[PDB]
């Protein structure tokens, strides 16, 4: 038994090489799997190996290499996408002890954007006819910007596939608690 | 490809719950897993087309799993306790493929509470972009808000002219607590300035929130509902 | 230990 | 195909009158699997009879061992009765004390 | 050198319920587990004292796998009927055996895997453990299915892996019983049938393992004429028995000698009347 995922949390910039490791107990020739899980839905199979062929190409550009001398089955991706932020589990089947799967500890991955031309700004959007609240949008700010009264949300990335344009966003004298540049 | 039902279920402690799984056709094996919040899934039981072969000896006899006709499987848990609140996963395989790939479904997330004293449906509103952004960026960014929902069992989506769109759409991966106690969630939609300056276009924010339950309060029953807010183009 | 078995 | 069962009747330990022993009827090299074996005392069946789990040899021919607890005497007759499809009639093999 | 084997048997019974399934697990010469489909327990039952050391998690996995075997081999029988175009109301037998053999070092020596239908070989894994041998055209259909899937390296992974890895554990847990050899107890009898002819029967009792060689010799020459030899038979307590008889003329019994060869005996004993 004893499936180990050393990388328990990784946060990288978009476009960098990625490797997530997975080890088994030194003595088995088991079935190997890698599953991705978004916070909402269930697991999606990425790759599987038992097969014969050391190095395996999977979905979403992910590939894995099996090293019996190291007992490692490490996920790889040449250039990570901004949408790959999810938990990655490697599953093993110890054929001797039944075909049930033994899941790993889980690796939580986040990808932040390598923003090219920053242009932070704060705008007040028009109130709705059925709401009494005024909203403020902090958008187009740098990735390393940190956003700190009796509500301020976390940042998330939107990708306009048509224009190949990506920018961040935030939902809330509104952003005084956070540190923002003078420009 | 595996289909489960339901996706989200909320029940009081000490009652009976039942889930159903519809795996892929011509697959003769079915595995049950339990995944706690932010942790690896735990094996529960698995069948081969007729009967229960192995059960996690840790899980007691009150966990009842059965696949009667070899097509769909049923999981019944009696005397529910707050320690059983987790996502329950259904997987199927072929037993004739040597890699023995198990395909999982959307899963069923279970919440066990001492009493149903926290149920609240959300309020949805859509906020139109400001001309300052349009005059500076030539783009329009819309904002949708979900205020006062409990628990954090939501499925939010954006719709333009009756068609779901994903490009230029961002949403908070997790909700937040207004009183860290209802929750709050925010989402945004960004389109070009030409698409917003046309009054013909339609914008709608869909917030799907997750009949035999008993409601004793003097207000509307917080059942699974869709709270929607719409916005049109402006010149 | 008992092995895996496959059909025809 | 069908195989003729081989019947051997013997004692686990050398026969000593008055001392408890075990009587074994080894049916081996038979096919198909379904067979009926009874242990007889003076022509009467023995109720408390246990048997080994079903197994087969390299040639796929099955083999079984039937045993029971008994105490041999000078005149009591013990024999093994086997009924098989390859046998047109049930066959009885007598136990020789020092076979 | 030691070995482990697993034998299964599925017997179809039309109208008498689901077909009977009996699976047994054998060490080189000692049974340790069993499974009967008609038993009330419906669990892998131990049949050795030393195997009871295994935890409940072991039996849960072993029971699940063997129960899967019964369902798979039940589904197997219906396929076998239509493959051979047989009567759906007939009775047949499905057999299977495979295991691994280890050496003195505990090293992998050989691997086997064979299926049998109605007493004849159906499909067998070759010595290379990566190719199959279909006996007839019906088995070639199964061979094609078992070739589309990579069944060869899964069984090879088990045969060189889990089979051997678990076998050393089994031997180490019960080294007090399996790894030791009980020497045979040897004696000779005398049974005259007439006034000038007698039968000399050489007795060898209580030995383990069951492999033993008995040779009746007359004046230093092996003899097969007028010699009766029965197959090795089990005693039920973990030992085996075997005797060899020869009819001799009266007055010449002192010429005949009995030789017994066994692993438990450091030197092959010579017995003379």
């Amino acid at each position: 038994q004893s499936v180990t995922q050393p990388d328990i949390h990784i946060t990288v910039s978009e476009g960098a090489s990625l490797e997530l490791r997975c080890n088994y107990s030194y003595g088995a020739t088991p079935y190997l799997f890698w599953y991705v899980q978004s916070p909402g839905q269930g697991l999606q199979l990425l790759l599987k190996y038992f097969s014969g062929d050391t190095l395996v190409q999977g979905i979403k550009g992910f590939e894995a290499e099996f090293k019996r001398s190291q007992s490692s089955f490490n996920l790889r991706k040449p250039s990570v996408h901004w949408s790959d932020a999810a938990e990655y589990f490697c599953a093993v089947g110890f054929t001797g002890g039944g075909n049930k799967l033994t899941f790993g500890t889980g690796t939580q991955l986040k990808v932040e954007l390598n923003i090219q031309n920053p242009d932070p700004a704060v705008y007040q959007l028009r109130d709705s006819k059925s709401s009494d609240k005024s909203v403020c949008l902090f958008t187009d700010f740098d990735s390393q910007t940190n956003v700190s009264d009796s509500y301020i949300t976390d940042k998330c990335v939107l990708d306009m596939r048509s224009m190949d344009f990506k920018s961040n966003s935030a939902v809330a004298n509104a952003f005084n608690n956070s540190i923002i540049p003078e420009d | 490809g595996v289909s489960q039902d339901p996706r989200h279920k909320i029940t009081k402690r000490g009652q009976n719950v039942t889930f159903r799984c519809d795996p892929i056709s011509e697959h003769n094996r079915l595995y049950w897993y339990r995944q706690t919040l932010g942790q690896g899934p735990e094996f529960l039981t698995y069948f081969q087309n007729e009967a229960q072969l192995e059960k996690s000896r840790l899980l007691s006899d009150r966990f009842s799993a059965e696949r009667p006709k070899g097509s769909f499987s049923t999981l019944e848990i009696q005397r529910t306790e707050q320690g059983d609140s987790a996502m329950y996963l259904c997987a199927s395989s072929d037993r004739d493929r040597v890699p023995e790939t198990q395909y999982f479904g959307p899963g069923t997330r279970l919440l066990v509470l001492e009493d149903l004293k926290n149920v609240f449906p959300p309020e949805v509103a859509v906020f139109e972009p400001s001309e300052a952004e349009i005059s500076h960026t030539q783009k329009a960014t819309l904002v949708c808000l979900a205020t006062g929902f409990y628990p954090d069992h939501v499925e939010l989506s954006w719709w333009v002219n009756g068609k779901e769109v994903h490009s230029g759409v961002c949403t908070d991966p997790q909700p937040l607590k207004e009183q860290p106690s209802r929750y709050a969630l925010s989402s945004r939609l960004r389109v070009s300035a030409t698409f917003w300056q046309n009054p013909r276009n339609h914008f709608r924010c869909q917030v799907q929130f997750y009949e035999n339950d008993e409601w004793t309060q003097d207000r509307a029953k917080p059942v699974t509902q869709i709270v929607s807010a719409e916005a049109w183009g402006r010149a | 230990r008992y092995p895996l078995t496959f059909g025809w | 195909i069908q195989r003729t069962p081989k019947i051997q009747v013997y004692s686990r330990h050398p026969a000593e009158n008055g001392k408890s022993n075990f009587l074994n009827c080894y049916v081996s090299g038979f096919h198909p699997s379904d067979i009926e074996v009874d242990l007889l005392k003076n022509g009467e069946r023995i109720e408390k009879v246990e048997h080994s789990d079903l197994s087969f040899s390299k040639d796929w021919s099955f083999y079984l061992l039937y045993y029971t607890e008994f105490t041999p005497t000078e005149k009591d007759e013990y024999a093994c009765r086997v009924n098989h499809v390859t046998l047109s009639q049930p066959k009885i093999v007598k136990w020789d004390r020092d076979m | 050198s030691h070995s482990m084997r697993y034998f299964s048997t599925s017997v179809s019974r039309p109208g008498r319920g689901e077909p009977r399934f009996i699976a047994v697990g054998y060490v080189d010469d000692t049974q340790f587990v069993r499974f009967d489909s008609d038993a009330a327990s419906q669990r892998m039952e131990p049949r050795a004292p030393w195997i009871e050391q295994e935890g409940p998690e072991y039996w849960d996995e072993e029971t699940g796998k063997v129960k899967a075997h019964s369902q798979t081999d039940r589904e197997n029988l219906r396929i076998a009927l239509r493959y051979y175009n047989q009567s759906e109301a007939g009775s047949h037998t499905l057999q299977m055996m495979f295991g691994c053999d280890v050496g003195s070092d505990g090293r992998f020596l050989r691997g086997y895997h064979q299926y049998a239908y109605d007493g004849k070989d159906y499909i067998a894994l070759k010595e290379d453990l990566r190719s199959w041998t279909a006996a007839d055209m019906a088995a070639q259909i199964t061979k094609r299915k078992w070739e589309a899937a990579h069944v060869a390296e899964q069984q090879r992974a088990y045969l060189e892996g889990t089979c051997v890895d678990g076998l050393r554990r089994y031997l180490e847990n019960g080294k007090e019983t399996l790894q030791r050899t009980d020497p045979p107890k040897t004696h000779m009898t005398h049974h005259p049938i007439s006034d000038h002819e007698a039968t000399l029967r050489c007795w060898a009792l209580g030995f383990y393992p069951a492999e033993i060689t008995l040779t009746w010799q007359r004046d230093g020459e092996d003899q097969t004429q007028d010699t009766e030899l029965v197959e090795t038979r089990p005693a039920g307590d973990g030992t085996f028995q075997k005797w060899a008889a020869v009819v001799v003329p009266s007055g010449e019994e002192q010429r005949y000698t009995c030789h017994v060869q066994h692993e438990g005996l450091p030197k092959p004993l010579t017995l003379r009347w």
